[PDB]
RNA sequence: AUAUAUUUAAUUUUUAUAAUUAAUAAUAAUUAAUAUAAGUACGCAAGGAUUGAUUAUUGAAAAAAGAAAGAAGAAUAUAAUUUA
C-alpha cells in the first residue's frame, strides 16, 4: 500500500485516565510545549516507570474534595456524589 | 567483507570477558579489511628475469602476502567467487567452510568440535529432530550451499578468484 | 512481545474510557453492592464522578463529531463483525498437488531459479471435522485425482460413497478457522494461490532402503559423542560418573528417505490456471508423481502473510467468473507471474 | 527413546505416475518456450550437434556501465530443437586467457548469437586441441 | 485444608481401609469427590520451596517443577501426586493395588 | 520477574488458622442477640443489646454525646418498623442527653431523623424550630433530615426544595453545580437509600451474614497485607490514640504521602508465625453464664 | 450423527410433536449399544477392548478413540423429559400414552 | 504450536512454544488477577471489573477465541443532563499553559452544571492541580488576620509554633509586598488562635488548626482554598493578575542552585 | 458521497511530498501572510475559502509540539501545503516556515523549566507564513495589467499583471477574515518594515520581563531578533539585491542580526557570503551553530 | 505409562464429561422450546498502556452458530477480479522511506531547509509496527 | 586381538483422516551486527553517539485401523501405444 505520514510519525501512548483532553492539540507530548518555549530538543529516555506496584486511592472533584458535608443517614455517609460506610 | 553470524558472537563474547565491558563497534571491526597485493610488486616479479638476485626477495615477499590474504579471507562467509586448481572451475562458495581444511588453525578446529557437539545435543534430546533438519533433500541443499569441493572434480583445493584476477590482468 | 501482566489492567492504564460490566448495561463505575452491609468500611460507593464523566463525554463527542480524525479510536466499538476475513485470526485450507515436472526460468534482473512445476488435478473440499465441537478443533479435508470406482479399496470408496462426493485419490486434512469453511463439493480453483504467495509445502522424499552411517549424516554421522558427565575443571579433588548406556538419539546406519518432509515459506513463481499448475523455485526431493500437499504460510519475520500492504487472499476460496470459459481461453492467456525478486 | 523414520500414510504412499497422461506436460514446455521466444528471451534454433559443432558464436552479456562481449567457437550444443532446457558449450580465448562457458538460452541480460548455423569441424578440431593443451599445461602447473 | 492431610483423608477412603472387612488383596473402595482443589491452601513458602522432580529416559532429562508451576499447570495434578504418594506408602509392590485405588 | 515475591492466591492460611487467629487477637464471640459479624465480615451490634448497653453505661463517666447519637442510629431501624413503641427508647435517650450534656447537634439532627424515619414530619418541624430558637442553626444533616422526611412522609418536590433552599441561603450546604442538578442529585441519592419499608431502597435489603466469626480473618481492608481488616486490642488503641493525637495530619492528601503508601518496597516475609499458625491463646469463657432457658426456642432476625 | 443433527439442531420439535418417533429411535439406540462403544470393538468378552476409551498422543487410536455418537442426542431426550418440571404440565407425557 | 495455529505473531511466546493446557482457569496470580475477584482489595475494587480478572503471570492472554453470539452492550449515558440542551465548547491545547485554571475546566459544559447562587457564567473546575504547597501566594488574595494568644504556651506548643511558622512563612511568602496583606492579632484571653482569610471577592474562610497539623500542613490547605477561590473568581469574571517570574522566584532559583550544587 | 469527498479531503494531508504537482505552473509569486503563533488558525481559515477546492493536492498540519516540528535555532523544517482554485485552476502553496528564529537555547534548561514552570502566562511566538502563487501565462485570464494595477493602487499592495484575478481575491478574502491584512505585504511592503525595524534598533529599546542571560534567555522576542527574521522573510521574498543588502548591513549588526544574515545567505544560496559572515564573526555559540546549520565536510 | 500419561489418560474422558455437562446447561434453553445461541459479552477494555509507556492491543473472537451454517450452506460469493489478478507483493515496504533528497530546499546541503513531511531516519528505523491508535498494518 | 546381555539405529509391508497428553520455559538465552543509520551530539583540534528494521541462522521440534508365500516392474521408466 502507498506510504502514510501517520506511520510516518510516531505517537505518545498515554493512557486515558491520565490524558488531559482527547483534543488532537494535546494529543501530543506535554514536554513539548516547553521545548518549543525554550527552543531546544528534549531526548530525555525512560523517564518514569509506574511501579513494580502501582496502586492510586479515588480521586474526588476539586471542591468536592475540601467541602464535604458531614451527612449522615443510618448507618452511612451519604453525599451528593459518594456512598460510604460509618462506624 | 562481512563476518560470520556465528563467529562474530564468538568475538563479543570473547571481548567480554577479557576486557570487562560492551564491545566497541570499531574494535570488533565486523567487516573484514582484507588487502590485495600492491600493483607494482605483481608487475615487480614480472619483468624481473629469473637470473635476478633480487627476484628471490620479492618473490617471498608476495609469497607472505598470498598466504596473509588467506588469514583473513577465511574468517568471512558470505558468497565469494572461488575457483579451483583441478578441473579449473569457477563456482561461488563461503571462504570459512571451504578453506578451512588448509588454513591449519586450532581456533577454526576447535569451533568445529564445538558445533558438532551442539549438533549432537540437539539431536539426542529429540531423535525425531534429525528427520526434519538431517534429510537427503536438507543434506543434499546445504552441501550445495557451502560448496567444499568442486561440483565437477570433487577437489577440495581451491583459489580465491579475486586474488587470482588481479595477479593475472597485471602479470 | 510487550511483557503486560493481568494486574496491569487497571482503569489507569486503559486508553480507552474503562467500562464496567454492571449487569446488562455498561456502567462508569464498579456496581455498588446491592445489600448494604457488603460495603467493605473504606470502599467508597461512587454513584456519580464529574472527572470520568467528563471525560467520557468529550470523548464521545470528538468521535461523534470528527470521524476523519478519529478513524482509529473506532475499533473501541462496533467490532469487525464474524465471517469477514481477519488479518490474524483467518485461515484458510491449502490444496493437494502432484509434482509434475522441473525447468528452470530467469527473472527479468538476469536471476535463474530451477522451479518445479506442480499439477492440481481436481482439488475439492470433500469433508468437515470437528472433534466435539470445541474451539480451534475443526478442519476441512480436500480430496485429490478422481478415480474410478474399481480403483480404491472397498473400505475407503465406502466412505466416498457416504460422502457422496466424487470418489478421490487421495484426501488431506487442514486444520482451519469456521469463518474459512466451503460447502462439500466445492471445485478448488488453482486460482487460490497468489503468484507472490508463501507456501508451505509437505511431501515424501524419495526411498533409499537401508544405507550406510556415513551416507545417512554425512560427516556428522563418522563422529558421534555426547557426554554429561561431570569432570573436574580444576585438580582439587576426584569425582566423576561412567557413561554406562549408549544416550538415545546415537546416529546409526538405518532407513534413509521414504519419510514426510516439509518445506516452510517458499514463494510461488508462476501460476497456469489452464492446466492447474504452480511453480515453485526450490527442487524438491521426492519422486514424480508425489501428493504433496500445499498451506498458508502463517507469518514470516514477525509479519502477517496477509495484510493491506501486500494484498488480500481470496478469502475463503477463488470462485471463478460466469462467463470465463477456460477451454475457449488459450494457455499462453492463463499465466500469473510473481513480482520480481532477489535473493543473493 | 524411539522414534519412526518411514511413514505409510496412505497420503504420502499414492503416486499419479497412472494419472499424468490427462496433463499434456510436453505441451507446457513447448508452450514455455515459445513464450519465452516471443518475449525475446530466446530465438528459436533448429540445427544438428555436427552441424552447430564447430561455428563461431558472439556473446554480449548485459552490464552497466559495458556489456562484456566474447567471441568464442561452439564447441558442444545440448538440444537440437528450441526447449526450455537449452544449452551451448563455447569456447574463448582472450589475450593469454582461455576459458569454457555453458551458456544457457532464454537467459534476458544475455545475448548469444551463432554467427553462422554452419561449421568446420576442422576449426573444431583445433579449438578443442587448444583447449585439451592448455587444460593439461594449467594441471601440469599446479600439481 | 491442607494438600497432605486431604491427600491422607481422600486416600483412606479411596483404598477402602475404613472397612472393618478390609483385605490387602480385594481392592475395594468408595469414591470420593474432591471439589474445590483449585481453593486448596498450603502453608506459607511451601507453594515456592516443595520440589517435584521426576526422570524421563532421555540423558540429563531430569525435570524438576514447583508446586507454584504444577499449580499453573493443572490445579489437579497436585492432588493426583499427593494420592499416588499416598497410595504408594502401603502398595508399591503390585501395579494393580497401586494403580487401580 | 516471573517468579513471585507475594502471592495473594493461593491462600497461605487453612481453616484452623482463622479461629487461632480470632482468638489470639482478643474478641469474643458473642451470642446473636448481642451482635454478629453481616455479610461484609463488619460488626453489627443488635438495636436490643445497643439499647442495654446505653441503659447499663448511661451512667458511667465514658458515655459521650456521641455514644446516645449511636444508640439512637442503631435504634433507627426498630424505630422505622415500630414507632409506637421505639420512640419511647428515643424520648428516653433524648431525656438523659437533656439531663447530661444538653442542647447538641449531634443529639437534635439524630432524633430529627428518627422522626424522619418514624413518619413524624410536624415532630421535625418543632425539632427544627426548637434548634433555631436554643440558637443551634441548623446544618446541612438537619436539612438532609429536612428532605428525608418530607420525602419518606409524602411531601412534595416543592416542600423539599423550599428547604433546599433554605440549606443554601444559610450556607451549609455547599452546591458545585446549579440548584436544580444538585436537588436532583440529592434527591437520586435519598431514593436508592429508600427506607426500611420500601422495596426498592437499599435498606429494603435485610440479607445479613450471620457469622459469630468472620468468615476470612485475613481480610485486607486498603493496598498491603499489614492493612488488615482485623487487628488485635493493642494495635486498635494504638489506631485510637493516634487518631486524636494527629488529627491534623488526616485534613490533606497529598502526592507524597499517596506514592509512599504504595506497598511495592514493603517487606513481605513469613514470620515463625506464618509456619506455626497463629499463637495459641485461651478464649474468653463463659461458665458463670446462667443456663439458657430459651434455648429451644430460634432467635429472630435484628430489625 | 445425521438423525442427530436432523433431530437436534434444525428440527427440535419432531420428538416432542410426535412420541413414537421418541421411543422408537431410543429402542434403537438401546438395541445398538452406543454409550459402551469398547462392545463395538471387543471379539471375546474375557478381555473387553479399549479402542475407544483410550488415546495416546504418540499417534495411537486416533479417528476411533472418544466417538460423541449419541451423546448429545440422549442429552436431548432427558432435557425434553426434564422440561415439565420447569413446564408445570407434561406436553410429551401428555401426548403419550401409559 | 500444534493443532490451529493463529496468525497472530509471537501470540505464544511468553507461555513457551506450546498451545498446551489451554483448557486450565485457575492459575498462580497476584493481587488484581487470577481468582482474587472473590478476596476485596481497596484499589481494584473500585480500578477493575470483578468478571475482568483473567489469566495471572505467563498465562497473560493476547489472543482469546470463544464460542457463541457475541452481546455488544450499549455504552454508558450521561446522567444529570437536560434533553436538548446545547453546551459550551472549550477548546484545549498546549498553547495555554497548564497552569491555567482553563486547562483543568470542563471541555463539554453544559448550562445545568453552572452555578447560579455563585454568580459565575461557567461551571467551575473539576480537577486541581497537585503540587506540595510550600510557600504561599498572596496575589489572589486580598488579607489576612492570624489572631494568636501569647498568654500561655505549655498549653499549645504545637499549636502555637505551627501558626507563629505559618505566619513567618506567610510574611516571607511569594509577593510584592506581603508586609501589607498580612496581619498578626495578640489576643490576651483567646480559645484558640485563629486565621482569617478574605479573597478579592470578600469571602470569608477559616483552615482549621488541629493537633499533629503542621505550618506546611496549612499552607498547603490554605494555597488549595485559594486555587479553588482563584477559579470562582475566574468564573464569576472577576480579572485576576496572573503569576509570572518575580524577585521571589529569583529568590527561589537562587536556593535551587544551591541544592542542584550541592546534589 | 460526503463522507468519501470528506475522507478525500483527509488523504490529502496524507498524500506525499514529491508527488504532489508544485512547479506545473510557469510563473510564481511569493507573499508574506504575516506571523502568527499558532499557524493552524490561519491554516483553517485558508482551509475553509469558498474560492479554493476543499480537497488539495498536499496539505500538512502544523503542530509546533511534536518534537519533529519544535521551532530551533538550527531550523526543523519547513511545513508546506498545497491548495487548487476552483475557477482559475492556480496553486496556492504555502510554507509554514520554523527556521525564522534567532534565539540560542539556554546553557541549563533546568534552570528555565525550573522558571517557567509555574508561569500562568507564556509569551507569544513569531512564526511566519508565506503563500506562493503559481499561474501560467495568461492574456485575459487576469483580465489585462490594468485591472490588476488599479487592485494594487486601491489596496496598497502589488500583485503581477498575469496573477489570476480569482486567487488574488482568494488570498485577499482570507487574509481579510483572518485580520491580518495588516501584516500582509509583499516585497515592497517588506521593505519598508525592514527600514522601521532599523529605525527601532536605533531608537533605545525599553526594558522586558527579565534580561536575557546565556543561561536563561528571554522568549520575549527583541527588535534585533525581529531584524534578523525580518532578514529571512525579504530573503525568502527573493529580493533582488538582497546580497547587496545583507553586505551593508553585515557591519552594523550585532550577532542575532548576523545569525538571520547568514540564515539568509542560506536561502538565497550563494556560498561565497555566507563563509565571509562564518568568518568574520568572533567565536562563539552562534558562530558554532551556524557552523552547525549546513552540511559540511 | 508415566505419571502424566496415567493422569491423563484417566482423566481425558473425565473432562469430556465435564464438558458434555457444561453443553447440557446450553441445550437445556434448547429443550423448552427456545432455541438461543449462548451470548458472551463483549469487552471494551482491550487497548492497554504498558508500565513502560506502550501500546498493547488485546485479541478477542467470538464464533457465530449460525454464521457458520450459513458458511457451510451458502457458496461465497465471486471473488474480485482485481484481487485475483493483482499479485501480492513480494518486498515489504518501510514504515518510513529515507528520500535523502528533496527538491524544495534550494541548497540540499541545507539541513534547515527540507520539508517537515518527508520522514526522518530515526522514524524511518524504529518505525517497523503500526502507530498507537492504529493496530494493523 | 571371538558370535554375548543392557542400551541404541531402524523395520513389522496404501492407515482416506497427525499431534487438544510424555519432548515441563528457550533450537540460541525472541536474536542480531550490518550499508543507510552519522562527514552527525560529543570533542580546541585530531577525531568521534547511543541505536534498531530491509542484507542473515530465527517454522524450533514426534504422521501407529481392513483380509499378504510372483518382480511393490509383466520390467527395453507409456498402466497395455493398433497387436495373428
Ligand atoms: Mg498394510
Ligand atoms: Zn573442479
Amino acid at each position: 500500500l502507498s506510504v502514510r505520514t501517520e506511520d510516518f510519525f510516531s505517537k505518545e501512548a498515554i493512557s486515558h485516565a491520565r490524558r488531559v483532553s482527547w483534543a488532537p492539540h494535546t494529543t501530543e507530548k506535554k514536554q513539548g510545549a516547553f521545548a518549543k518555549l525554550a527552543r531546544s530538543n528534549f531526548g530525555d529516555p525512560l523517564p518514569s516507570s509506574f511501579a513494580q506496584e502501582p496502586y492510586f486511592e479515588e480521586e474526588i472533584e476539586a471542591h468536592r474534595k475540601h467541602h464535604r458535608p458531614d451527612v449522615y443517614i443510618y448507618k452511612y455517609n451519604v453525599s451528593p456524589t459518594h456512598f460510604s460506610l460509618r462506624e | 567483507l562481512r563476518k560470520d553470524s556465528k563467529w562474530l558472537l564468538e568475538e563479543r563474547r570473547a571481548f567480554r570477558q577479557s576486557h570487562q565491558r560492551a564491545p566497541t563497534t570499531k574494535e570488533v571491526s565486523p567487516h573484514v579489511d582484507v588487502a590485495l597485493a600492491p600493483v607494482g610488486a605483481l608487475k615487480l616479479s614480472k619483468y624481473l628475469s629469473p637470473c635476478s638476485a633480487s627476484r628471490e626477495v620479492v618473490e617471498h615477499s608476495l609469497l607472505l602476502h598470498r598466504t596473509v590474504t588467506k588469514s583473513k579471507l577465511v574468517q568471512s562467509s558470505e558468497k565469494t567467487l572461488f575457483r579451483c586448481l583441478r578441473c579449473f572451475h569457477v563456482y561461488a562458495a563461503r571462504p570459512r567452510t571451504l578453506l578451512r581444511g588448509e588454513v591449519a588453525q586450532s581456533w577454526l578446529e576447535y569451533e568445529a568440535e564445538a558445533e558438532k557437539e551442539e549438533r549432537a545435543r540437539q539431536l539426542a534430546r529429540r531423535p525425531h529432530l534429525r528427520k526434519k533438519k538431517y534429510s537427503i533433500g536438507r543434506q543434499r541443499a546445504s552441501l550445495a550451499n557451502d560448496p567444499r569441493c568442486c561440483p565437477l572434480c570433487r577437489s577440495t583445493k581451491a583459489q580465491w578468484m579475486m586474488e587470482y584476477v588481479h595477479h593475472h590482468t597485471h602479470g | 512481545p510487550s511483557l503486560m501482566r493481568e494486574k496491569d489492567r487497571d482503569m489507569y492504564h486503559c486508553y480507552y474510557p474503562y467500562l464496567f460490566d454492571h449487569g446488562d448495561k455498561m456502567s462508569l463505575y464498579p456496581k455498588i453492592p446491592e445489600n448494604p452491609r457488603e460495603w467493605q468500611p473504606e470502599q467508597l460507593q461512587t454513584t456519580y464522578d464529574a472527572i470520568r464523566e467528563d471525560k467520557y463525554d468529550a470523548f464521545i463527542r470528538l468521535r461523534e463529531k470528527f470521524p476523519e480524525l478519529y478513524q482509529d479510536t473506532r475499533a473501541w466499538d462496533n467490532p469487525p463483525p464474524f465471517g469477514e476475513f481477519n488479518m490474524f485470526y483467518s485461515v484458510r485450507f491449502g490444496m493437494v498437488g502432484v509434482k509434475a515436472f522441473t525447468c528452470k526460468d530467469y527473472d527479468e534482473l538476469g536471476n535463474q531459479f530451477d522451479c518445479t512445476a506442480f499439477w492440481f488435478p481436481d482439488n475439492q473440499v470433500v469433508k468437515h471435522s470437528t472433534r466435539n465441537g470445541e474451539v480451534g478443533t475443526d478442519k476441512v479435508y480436500v480430496g485429490a485425482m478422481n478415480v474410478p470406482v474399481e480403483f480404491h479399496k472397498p473400505h475407503v470408496a465406502a466412505f466416498y460413497k457416504a460422502a457422496g462426493v466424487p470418489v478421490k485419490h487421495v484426501c488431506a486434512g487442514f486444520p482451519i478457522t469456521p469463518d474459512a469453511y466451503a460447502p462439500v463439493g466445492t471445485k478448488l480453483d488453482v486460482r487460490h494461490f497468489k503468484p507472490g504467495q508463501e507456501v508451505t509445502i509437505t511431501f515424501q522424499n524419495t526411498d533409499y532402503g537401508f544405507r550406510g552411517v556415513m551416507f545417512r549424516h554425512g560427516f556428522d554421522g563418522g563422529y558421534v559423542w555426547l557426554g554429561d558427565s561431570r569432570w573436574q575443571r580444576r585438580p582439587g579433588a576426584m569425582g566423576t560418573e561412567g557413561q554406562k548406556r549408549i544416550y538415545p538419539g546415537h546416529r546409526m546406519a538405518g532407513q534413509t528417505g521414504a519419510a514426510a518432509e516439509t518445506y516452510q515459506g517458499v514463494p510461488v513463481w508462476r501460476i497456469d490456471y489452464k492446466n492447474s499448475l504452480i511453480y515453485l523455485p526450490t527442487l524438491l526431493d521426492a519422486d514424480v508423481g508425489t501428493y504433496v500437499r500445499f498451506s498458508d504460510t502463517i507469518n514470516t519475520k514477525g509479519l502477517t502473510l496477509w495484510n493491506e500492504h501486500r494484498g488480500l487472499p481470496a478469502f475463503p476460496t477463488f470462485i471463478p467468473p460466469e462467463d470465463e470459459d477456460l477451454s475457449k481461453l488459450a494457455t499462453d492467456e492463463c499465466q500469473l507471474k510473481s513480482p520480481p525478486l532477489y535473493m543473493y | 527413546g524411539y522414534t519412526r523414520e518411514r511413514t505409510n500414510r496412505h497420503f504420502f504412499v499414492a503416486r499419479a505416475n497412472a494419472f499424468f497422461s490427462r496433463l499434456p506436460i510436453a505441451r507446457v514446455q513447448r508452450s514455455l518456450a515459445m513464450e519465452a521466444v516471443r518475449e525475446g528471451r530466446m530465438r528459436p534454433w533448429k540445427y544438428t550437434k555436427e552441424q552447430i559443432l564447430g561455428a563461431p558464436v558472439t556473446c554480449n552479456f548485459e552490464y552497466n556501465p559495458r556489456p562484456v562481449r566474447l567471441i568464442g567457437t561452439v564447441m558442444d550444443a545440448h538440444t537440437e530443437e528450441t526447449s526450455i532446457k537449452g544449452g551451448l558449450k563455447v569456447y574463448a580465448r582472450n589475450e593469454e586467457t582461455n576459458m569454457m562457458l555453458w551458456i544457457p538460452p532464454g537467459n534476458p541480460k544475455l545475448r548469444h548469437e551463432v554467427t553462422s548455423t554452419k561449421g568446420s569441424f576442422q576449426h573444431y578440431l583445433d579449438e578443442r586441441d587448444k583447449w585439451d593443451e592448455a587444460w593439461i599445461t594449467g594441471r601440469a602447473r599446479m600439481k | 485444608e491442607q494438600l497432605p492431610r486431604v491427600a491422607a483423608v481422600a486416600a483412606q477412603y479411596i483404598t477402602g481401609q475404613h472397612r472393618p472387612d478390609f483385605t490387602p488383596g480385594m481392592i475395594t473402595g468408595d469414591h470420593v469427590v474432591i471439589v474445590n482443589i483449585k481453593d486448596v491452601v498450603m502453608v506459607g513458602d511451601q507453594w515456592i520451596r516443595v520440589p517435584i522432580t521426576w526422570q524421563t529416559a532421555y540423558p540429563g532429562g531430569k525435570y524438576r517443577i514447583r508446586l507454584t508451576d504444577m499449580y499453573e499447570r493443572d490445579p489437579c495434578m497436585l492432588m493426583w501426586w499427593f494420592l499416588k504418594d499416598e497410595v504408594n506408602r502401603h502398595f508399591v509392590r503390585k501395579l494393580k493395588t497401586r494403580i487401580a485405588p | 520477574q516471573f517468579v513471585p515475591l507475594h502471592l495473594a492466591f493461593p491462600r497461605r492460611h487453612p481453616n484452623s488458622w482463622q479461629e487461632r487467629q480470632f482468638h489470639l487477637l482478643g474478641y469474643v464471640k458473642w451470642p446473636k442477640e448481642i451482635g454478629f459479624y453481616n455479610a461484609g465480615d463488619n460488626f453489627e451490634l443488635t438495636p436490643q443489646a445497643a439499647y442495654r448497653i446505653y441503659k447499663q453505661n448511661c451512667d458511667e463517666t465514658f458515655w459521650t454525646r456521641l455514644h446516645n447519637e449511636k444508640t439512637i442510629i442503631h435504634l433507627l431501624p426498630l424505630v422505622e418498623q415500630d414507632p409506637g413503641t421505639n420512640m419511647v427508647l428515643v424520648d428516653d435517650i433524648f431525656r438523659h442527653h437533656l439531663k447530661r450534656f444538653g442542647a447538641d447537634h449531634y443529639i437534635y439532627n439524630a432524633v430529627m431523623q428518627a422522626a424522619a424515619f418514624a413518619k413524624d414530619f410536624p415532630r421535625c418541624e418543632q425539632l427544627l424550630a426548637e434548634m433555631r430558637g436554643l440558637g443551634l442553626e441548623p446544618n446541612a444533616q438537619s436539612y438532609v433530615n429536612m428532605m428525608l422526611g418530607a420525602r419518606l412522609t409524602g411531601k412534595p418536590r416543592d416542600q423539599a426544595e423550599a428547604f433546599f433552599r433554605e440549606g443554601i441561603k444559610t450556607g451549609a450546604i455547599s452546591a458545585v453545580m446549579r440548584l436544580d442538578t444538585e436537588f436532583q442529585m440529592w434527591m437520586n441519592q435519598l431514593e436508592r437509600l429508600g427506607s426500611f419499608k420500601a422495596k426498592v431502597g437499599y435498606l429494603s435489603v435485610n440479607e445479613e451474614g450471620a457469622s459469630p466469626m468472620p468468615r476470612d480473618m485475613w481480610a485486607l481492608w486498603g493496598w498491603h497485607r499489614t492493612e488488615a481488616k482485623f487487628i488485635s486490642r493493642k494495635q486498635m488503641i494504638s489506631e485510637q490514640v493516634q487518631n486524636r493525637v494527629r488529627s491534623g495530619k488526616e485534613l490533606v492528601g497529598t502526592v507524597y504521602q499517596k506514592a509512599r503508601r504504595q506497598p511495592w518496597a514493603k517487606y513481605n516475609g513469613m514470620f515463625p508465625y506464618d509456619y506455626n499458625g497463629p499463637a495459641r491463646r485461651p478464649a474468653a469463657s463463659f461458665v458463670d453464664a446462667p443456663t439458657p432457658t430459651h434455648n429451644a426456642e430460634v432467635c429472630g432476625t435484628a430489625y | 450423527d445425521a438423525t442427530t443433527i436432523a433431530l437436534v439442531r434444525e428440527q427440535p420439535w419432531r420428538l416432542s410433536a410426535s412420541p413414537a418417533l421418541f421411543i422408537q429411535v431410543l429402542q434403537f439406540m438401546a438395541l445398538i449399544k452406543v454409550f459402551e462403544p469398547n462392545k463395538w470393538f471387543t471379539f471375546s468378552d474375557h478381555a473387553p477392548s479399549n479402542r475407544a476409551d483410550y488415546r495416546h498422543a504418540i499417534g495411537v487410536n486416533h479417528s476411533t478413540a472418544f466417538w460423541g455418537t449419541g451423546e448429545e442426542l440422549y442429552d436431548f431426550m432427558v432435557e425434553l423429559l426434564r422440561v415439565e418440571d420447569d413446564g408445570r404440565i407434561p406436553t410429551m407425557l401428555d401426548l403419550c400414552t401409559r | 504450536l500444534k493443532g490451529l495455529v493463529y496468525p497472530l505473531p509471537y501470540y505464544a511466546m511468553w507461555r513457551g512454544n506450546h498451545n498446551k493446557y489451554t483448557y486450565n482457569k485457575s492459575t498462580v496470580c497476584l493481587w488484581g488477577e487470577g481468582d482474587t475477584r472473590s478476596m476485596y482489595h481497596q484499589h481494584y475494587a473500585h480500578a477493575k471489573c470483578p468478571t475482568d480478572y483473567g489469566r495471572g503471570g505467563r498465562e497473560f492472554e493476547y489472543l482469546t477465541v470463544k464460542r457463541g453470539k457475541m452481546l455488544q452492550k450499549p455504552l454508558p449515558r450521561v446522567q444529570y443532563v437536560a434533553e436538548g440542551s446545547k453546551p459550551v465548547w472549550l477548546f484545549k491545547s498546549w498553547h495555554t499553559p497548564l497552569s491555567s485554571p482553563s486547562m483543568w475546566e470542563r471541555e463539554v459544559q453544559y448550562a445545568e452544571h453552572t452555578p447560579e447562587h455563585i454568580g459565575a457564567k461557567r461551571p467551575l473546575a473539576v480537577v486541581a492541580p497537585r503540587t506540595m504547597h510550600r510557600y504561599l501566594f498572596l496575589m489572589h488574595m486580598e488579607k489576612v488576620t492570624i489572631t494568636v494568644s501569647p498568654l500561655l504556651f505549655g498549653y499549645g506548643h504545637t499549636i502555637q509554633k505551627a501558626v507563629l511558622d505559618f505566619y513567618r512563612r506567610a510574611i516571607s511568602a511569594r509577593s510584592p509586598f506581603p508586609k501589607d496583606k498580612v496581619f498578626l492579632f495578640y489576643a490576651i484571653d483567646h480559645i484558640t488562635p485563629r486565621i482569617e482569610v478574605t479573597w478579592l471577592d470578600g469571602t470569608s474562610y477559616v483552615p482549621p488548626v488541629l493537633e499533629g497539623a503542621s505550618s506546611q500542613d496549612l499552607i498547603q490547605m490554605v494555597m488549595e482554598e485559594a486555587w479553588l477561590a482563584a477559579d470562582r473568581m475566574a468564573a464569576e469574571g472577576r480579572v485576576l493578575n496572573p503569576l509570572a517570574i518575580d524577585d521571589y522566584k529569583w529568590d527561589q532559583l537562587v536556593v535551587f542552585k544551591k541544592v542542584r550544587d550541592k546534589e | 458521497e460526503g463522507d468519501i469527498l470528506r475522507y478525500m479531503a483527509y488523504d490529502a494531508r496524507n498524500a506525499q511530498f514529491a508527488f504532489a504537482p508544485i512547479r506545473e505552473f510557469p510563473n510564481q509569486q511569493e507573499f508574506f501572510l504575516g506571523e502568527h503563533d499558532d499557524p493552524e488558525k490561519l491554516m483553517e481559515h485558508v482551509d475553509l475559502c469558498p474560492l479554493l477546492f476543499a480537497i488539495p493536492h498536499m496539505r500538512t498540519v502544523v503542530d509546533l509540539h511534536a518534537e519533529h516540528m519544535i521551532p530551533t535555532i538550527a531550523g526543523p523544517g519547513v511545513a508546506t501545503s498545497l491548495y487548487r482554485c476552483i475557477y482559475s485552476k492556480a496553486l496556492l502553496f504555502v510554507q509554514v516556515h520554523l527556521s525564522s528564529e534567532v534565539k540560542l537555547p539556554p546553557q541549563d534548561p533546568e534552570a528555565f523549566k525550573f522558571m517557567w514552570k509555574d508561569s500562568q502566562v507564556l509569551p507569544k511566538m513569531r512564526i511566519p507564513v508565506f503563500v506562493r502563487v503559481v499561474w501560467p501565462t495568461n492574456e485575459r485570464m487576469s483580465g489585462g495589467g490594468g485591472l490588476l494595477r488599479r487592485f494594487n493602487r486601491l489596496f496598497g499592495t502589488e500583485f503581477a499583471s498575469d496573477i489570476p484575478v480569482d486567487a488574488a481575491m482568494a488570498l485577499l478574502y482570507v487574509m481579510q477574515w483572518s485580520g491580518h491584512i495588516k501584516d500582509f505585504l509583499g516585497v515592497r511592503g517588506m521593505r519598508q518594515r525592514l527600514a522601521d525595524l532599523l529605525l527601532a534598533s536605533q531608537q533605545p529599546e525599553p526594558t522586558k520581563l527579565y534580561p536575557g542571560t546565556r543561561e536563561i534567555p528571554n522568549p520575549e522576542y527583541t527588535v534585533a531578533e525581529r531584524l534578523g527574521m525580518h532578514v529571512q522573510y525579504l530573503a525568502q521574498l527573493h529580493d533582488p539585491d538582497i546580497s547587496l543588502t545583507i553586505q551593508r548591513l553585515l557591519p552594523v549588526a550585532s550577532a542575532p542580526v548576523r545569525m538571520g544574515c547568514a540564515k539568509a545567505a542560506l536561502i538565497a544560496g550563494d556560498r561565497e557570503l555566507f563563509r565571509h559572515i562564518v568568518s568574520s564573526e568572533p567565536p562563539g555559540r552562534m558562530q558554532t551553530y551556524m557552523t552547525k546549520l549546513v552540511r559540511k565536510r | 505409562d508415566s505419571f502424566k500419561e496415567h493422569y491423563h489418560r484417566v482423566h481425558l474422558p473425565r473432562r469430556l464429561a465435564l464438558q458434555r455437562y457444561a453443553r447440557q446447561q446450553s441445550l437445556r434453553n434448547a429443550a423448552k422450546g427456545n432455541v438461543k445461541a449462548e451470548e458472551v459479552p463483549y469487552k471494551y477494555n482491550r487497548w492497554w498502556v504498558n508500565e513502560e509507556h506502550e501500546f498493547v492491543h488485546q485479541y478477542a473472537f467470538v464464533e457465530d452458530p449460525e454464521v457458520t451454517k450459513a458458511k457451510r450452506e451458502t457458496l461465497p460469493p465471486v471473488t474480485r477480479e482485481n484481487i485475483w489478478k493483482e499479485p501480492q507483493q513480494t518486498f515489504f515496504l518501510p514504515f518510513a522511506p529515507y528520500v535523502r533528497v528533496v527538491d524544495y530546499p534550494k541548497d540540499p546541503d541545507a539541513k534547515f531547509l527540507k520539508p517537515v513531511n518527508i520522514p526522518r531516519w530515526k522514524d524511518y528505523m524504529q518505525r517497523t509496527k503500526p502507530v498507537i491508535p492504529r493496530t494493523w498494518y
